[PDB]
């Protein structure tokens, strides 16, 4: 009621240290820049990537800190359990990897949320939603066997589509027609190309921290560098293209910009070729810019699905072209595995993710959680001390 | 006595120039130069450098009107520690040999400075921190030589006892000042330092460990402990407020609570879940000193004294189970505890001095005493 | 024309894409790459963000123009290499692709808010290809070392903008703009990117270098060179300044001009000593270009330098070639000490001379380039909030 947070974050951090004595004990400096630049991406990239909100930034940053350092202690445990089957495990580099992924996806979900939760419902979600995904990127890369090596349906698009799902039941009517505090400035929009550029910067060793050392680690970066510089251009452009009197929006250059990296991640230790992963990116970019002028408005407006940071117009979409890359791409010899493992791939990625989402959010909409008013969504004010001065 | 800071048109300057004129000097008398992972050997001394800059850099710019003096005096600071904690470590440790190592090494002896000034800043000008940056620095370094001859340790691994140097050192350097907030984006530039702290704590825990496997445990075990303590700190701050909100500034400190209470034990715990229940004993113990201290300067810097002196502690715990190594581990703690205060107070002694033309008490926190600002009346 | 800058901005990702293509096929260097890439993106990008109103300009066209410049990079400095055929791609690859984006960043700096993102498209495009046959020819021609480009990257870049801000001359600039000016936060995040570079520039002086001695050298003296700028930067700041107030443009400014100069002798063998003198030096001629020389350039050369790049870039990398002409005198290094001041000059001609014909053609009225009055100003090409 009013010491619920701490409580419950009490209660999963005791659970947490009981199940790593109770399961976990003690390559891995070869791999370990590759997991600091991933770090970084999760804890500053994502994180600063949301602080765009001008009365949110606390918020963003914060609860992104929270959800992160709680999800690579659970994803730790959950995706452990899983590859040992219930049994004893030692983790070493790619389990903290495996575990920051975990929390990569739960934060492109909370990025569709934003501003319209509590720090208790994040801390449920952050728990409901890495057992979804750790199930499901079981399913697709040990039942289907599919190739996802910067997992554009494990991460970016599962999480895209569990965030929405959560998003819609979680629905406000008064917010559909919008919210004053649902609104950038000046200084958080500087904030917010922080986090973007982090992610730009670091998406090489993401997608390729895990990839088989030699030639499938060197494509993958390869892939994933190129792809993004050709994101960028195609982001640029349509963003004049579509805005009024060709002026740039700064959520189209926030965002737009990283879904060359999202969408190379199937197909990124593949050989498609540098020329493939920069039509890929150039492809992601305009798509990416497309969703946030017309699906987003449709998608709030109509389908009573809002979400804050388009995560379905970064995530989703390019996470959908990433999916259909990769079939693309076996079908033209890049990869081996199966085309129907890979489609596979895809329809248990997004329909799980709908799936556990709309689960998770009937657990959210319960009036249990502290969740703000209409009044005060997008406001740090709700939970942190915010100075007087900006 | 004037409100208006006195000119220090001749004093910083001629301070600095000869204090690099004079590096360079001993650089040329007493230094010289000299594989297969050069690279990675690098990356450790870089995370720290990193640690130096970015991370203490911006944890302290969250003042109003002190954000430019918190980021760029460290800078200053860093660029002089480094280059002093070098001749010193040479000298104290004996020509000076200049490797990756001696630099990360010479790093390390320069965040302890780093790590005290957090305490001091908004009170004090340049020179008085140059003063500050010398006294500790060799202080520190007749610490560990002490200890060496002493306890029969290593000069270079006696840099463990860091954290609780610069802590006490800090706190007995603001006890001698002057006795004299926040803004939003001071608050989120500040967030972003604490989190390249946060990301690259495990470096810090593991750059005096020669051996592989004792830096792969250390690294774990300083990492699952970090989160724990994250989660325990955003958690709790609720619990030790008033408002009952969450504190941006009280985050950005106890955050390290779970880094600073294994770095000295990070070696020793065998399993995570150890890490893990250090954390949270550690940030609990940060909910607590919040909670507690201000009743009983500066806050964030008082209860990293009391996380430093827990993990000196904890250490003292686990080093039993893998009585006179108790004895003289104690004596060991006491001593750095002794000197650290000892020589906070000397320098917090010549800091008081007229000659460093310190900012005026009603003029703390404000970099309008250091900076250019256009349109002001400049003079008489 | 509201479609000039997306048409343009499409038709250079085809070439890109066609050129790939045509020329272009498939782990230690990795972290030094991810240094200079974090350099070239978050360092300059928000070290140019101290304008009040332009912060979004600075950190996106840089960006943009760095996303463009590393694909246009790579397959220029390739074929170069390659001499027409197809070349494979590998971590040194990208790496002289950051490196090429660097120059035009610090070509940037020099005409910043005077220009449109279509004119910044043109001038990296032009820009990469002089850029890269003054760098094939320092290397292979003259044989001249350079590992930390103080001439190629930083005397090349700054000569460059300076020659292209000098053909876009506005005369109602020359007295000073309104929106010329910075903020107090604005010099916050200014220091982020100040930060960064400081940081990460022994990487960017030795992840070319030959590994073994050279690289450890490289990495060593450039730390120390560094560590010495910072504080002759800030003890020149206070002296140039009335009752020894800091001036931030020198704190974030010329606190990096130490990796600038010692970049040619980075790897020769120098000494910590001699690093720190070069470092030194450094410092104190950016501070004082800053203080004097930019108001004479901008007053009386009619050359008007935004970020002040000849204070960092192009003074810095003079010295860092002359320091190169000692060195090789001093015997440190096994080159030629007149193929040294080759490679100065000729990066100094041949950014001059690329510069003035780039300007020349941006200077066209095609490009959207802004008014007088809407100089430094976001709004010109964004959507700005409402609020700071
Ligand atoms: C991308 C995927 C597609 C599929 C899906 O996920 C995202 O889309 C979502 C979105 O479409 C959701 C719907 C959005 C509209 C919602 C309306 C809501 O009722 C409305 O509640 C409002 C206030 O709460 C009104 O007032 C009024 O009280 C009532 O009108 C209802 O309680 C749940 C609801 C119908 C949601 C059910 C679950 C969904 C269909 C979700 C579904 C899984
Ligand atoms: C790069 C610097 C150091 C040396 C080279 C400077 C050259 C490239 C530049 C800088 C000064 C420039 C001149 C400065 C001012 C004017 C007056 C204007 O009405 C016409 C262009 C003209 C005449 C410019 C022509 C180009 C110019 C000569
Ligand atoms: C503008 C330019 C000319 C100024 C910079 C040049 C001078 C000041 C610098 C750069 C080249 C330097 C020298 C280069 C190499 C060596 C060899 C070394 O074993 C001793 C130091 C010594 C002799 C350096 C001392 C300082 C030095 C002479």
């Amino acid at each position: 009621m009013r010491f619920t947070f701490p409580l419950m974050a009490i209660v999963l951090e005791i659970a947490m240290i009981v199940l790593f004595g109770l399961f976990v004990e003690y390559i891995f400096f070869e791999l370990y820049p590759l997991f600091q630049d991933v770090h970084v991406m999760i804890f500053v990239g994502f994180g600063f990537l949301m602080t765009f909100l001008k009365k949110y930034g606390f918020s963003s940053v914060g609860i992104n800190l929270l959800v992160a350092a709680l999800g690579l202690q659970w994803g730790t445990i959950v995706q452990g359990i899983l590859q040992s089957q219930g049994q004893k495990f030692n983790i070493g580099i790619k389990n903290m990897i495996n575990a920051d992924f975990s929390a990569a996806t739960v934060l492109i979900s909370f990025g569709a949320v934003l501003g319209k939760t509590s720090p208790t419902q994040m801390l449920i979600m952050t728990i409901l939603e890495i057992v979804f995904f750790a199930h499901n990127e079981y399913l697709v890369s040990e039942i289907f066997k599919a190739s996802d090596i910067g997992a554009s349906m494990t991460i970016h698009a599962f999480g895209a589509y569990f965030g929405l799902a959560v998003a819609g039941i979680l629905y406000r009517s008064g917010l559909r027609k919008g919210h004053e505090n649902e609104e950038s400035a000046y200084y958080s929009d500087l904030f917010a190309m922080i986090g973007t550029l982090f992610l730009w910067m670091f998406w090489p060793s993401f997608n390729s921290a895990i990839a088989e050392p030699g030639d499938k680690q060197c494509r993958a970066i390869v892939n994933t560098y190129f792809s993004l510089a050709a994101c960028v251009l195609t982001a640029f452009a349509f963003s004049s293209l579509v805005e009024h009197r060709g002026k740039l929006n700064m959520v189209h250059i926030q965002n737009a910009t990283l879904a060359g990296g999202v969408a190379v991640g199937t197909c990124a230790d593949m050989a498609i070729h540098p020329f493939g992963s920069m039509i890929i990116g150039s492809i992601a970019g305009m798509v990416s810019v497309l969703g946030y002028k017309f699906l987003t408005p449709l998608f709030t407006t109509k389908l009573r699905i809002h979400d804050t940071c388009g995560v379905h117009n970064l995530h989703g979409l390019p996470g959908v072209v990433g999916g259909l890359a990769g079939i693309v791409a076996v079908a033209m010899g890049a990869s081996n595995t199966s085309m129907a493992m890979q489609a596979a791939a895809l329809g248990s990625s997004i329909g799980t993710a709908v799936v556990g989402g709309l689960m998770t959010g009937l657990i959210l909409k319960l009036p249990l959680w502290g969740q703000p008013s209409d009044q005060n969504c997008y406001d740090d004010s709700v939970y942190w001390k915010v100075p007087k001065t900006r | 006595s004037s409100k208006y800071p006195r000119s220090v048109r001749r004093c910083l300057p001629l301070w600095a120039l000869t204090l690099e004129a004079a590096l360079i000097l001993l650089f040329y008398f007493f230094t010289h130069y000299d594989q297969k992972g050069l690279v990675a050997s690098y990356q450790v001394g870089q995370d720290l450098t990193v640690m130096a800059a970015l991370g203490l850099g911006f944890l302290t710019s969250n003042f109003r009107r002190h954000s430019w003096s918190s980021v760029a005096f460290n800078l200053f600071m860093l660029a002089l520690g480094v280059q002093w904690a070098i001749l010193l470590d040479g000298f104290l440790s004996q020509k000076v040999v200049i490797t990756l190592f001696s630099i990360r090494l010479a790093t390390m002896s320069a965040m302890s400075v780093l790590i005290s000034a957090g305490a001091v800043l908004g009170k004090v000008n340049l020179a008085q921190l140059v003063v500050m940056v010398l006294v500790e620095v060799t202080a520190l370094g007749t610490l560990r030589m002490v200890i060496s001859n002493i306890f029969n340790t290593d000069y270079h691994m006696n840099l463990r006892h860091f954290y609780v140097f610069a802590a006490y050192f800090g706190l007995t350097v603001a006890w001698c000042l002057p006795k004299p907030q926040r803004a939003t984006i001071p608050s989120l530039s500040a967030m972003l330092g604490a989190l390249f702290l946060w990301m690259f704590w495990p470096s810090v825990n593991s750059p005096l460990l020669r051996s592989p496997i004792q830096r792969k445990n250390a690294m774990f075990n300083t990492y699952y402990a970090l989160a724990v303590s994250v989660v325990t700190a955003i958690s709790g701050s609720s619990l030790a407020h008033p408002q009952r909100k969450i504190s941006m500034t009280y985050v950005h400190s106890a955050v390290l609570a779970g880094g600073v209470a294994v770095g000295t034990s990070c070696h020793l715990i065998p399993s995570p879940w150890l890490a893990m229940v250090l954390g949270l004993v550690a940030g609990l113990i940060s909910i607590g000193g919040a909670k507690c201290l201000p009743v009983c300067i500066s806050v964030m810097h008082s209860i990293f004294s009391l996380l430093g002196l827990l993990g000196e502690i904890t250490y003292i715990v686990l080093l039993v189970l893998h009585g006179f190594q108790v004895l003289l581990s104690i004596g060991e703690l006491s001593l750095a505890i002794v000197i650290a205060l000892t020589s906070g107070l000397l320098t917090g002694l010549l800091l008081n001095l007229k000659i460093w033309k310190a900012p005026h008490v009603a003029k703390y926190f404000d970099d309008q005493v250091f900076w250019k600002f256009p349109h002001l009346a400049v003079g008489f």
